[PDB]
């Protein structure tokens, strides 16, 4: 499996109003689901993060939920991207954010391919 | 003596095993930005 393969996807286009039962149904069919985090700000809503316990359930929803329909909208499913995640911030404190996730834990810290 | 083929598939293994290993609740928080609730 390609590099940007990874257990966490990040989600838009979601309904305002999707409940935290809809949210395991929809994304729990591929496998044990590790945890899921909801935008509940302005800046935020309408996305969420979702994260499998296994990589190989995590590359199945993403080749099945692109463009899954739900309440007439279609689905964007992405792998997570630490640059990408952190965005909302400026360029100092960006920079020094990612600098502490390379460094901690050894997350790629490159923009999208 | 494992081939250059087997060795190769002993290698995704191990690369594989490195990116499916259990995270920490503290290394899983520092992942994402402000603005987010957990379910
Ligand atoms: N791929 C991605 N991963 C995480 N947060 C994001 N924000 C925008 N794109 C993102």
């Amino acid at each position: 499996l390609p590099p940007e393969v990874n257990r966490i996807l990040y989600i838009r286009n979601l309904p305002y109003k999707i409940t935290a039962e809809e949210m395991y149904d929809i994304f729990g069919k591929y496998g044990p689901i590790r945890q899921i985090r909801v935008g509940n700000t302005p800046e935020t809503r309408g996305t969420a993060y979702v994260v499998y316990e296994d990589i190989f359930d995590a590359k199945n929803a993403v080749d099945h939920l692109s463009g899954f329909n739900v309440s007439n909208r279609y689905l964007v499913v992405l792998y997570y991207n630490a640059n990408r995640a952190f965005q909302k911030m400026d360029t100092k404190k960006k920079e020094e954010q990612l600098k502490l996730l390379k460094e901690k834990y050894g997350i790629n810290t490159d923009p999208p391919k | 003596s494992m081939t250059p083929e087997q060795l190769q598939a002993w290698r995704w293994e191990r690369e594989i095993d490195e990116r499916n290993r259990p995270l920490s609740d503290e290394e899983l928080d520092a992942m994402f930005p402000e603005g987010y609730k957990v379910l």
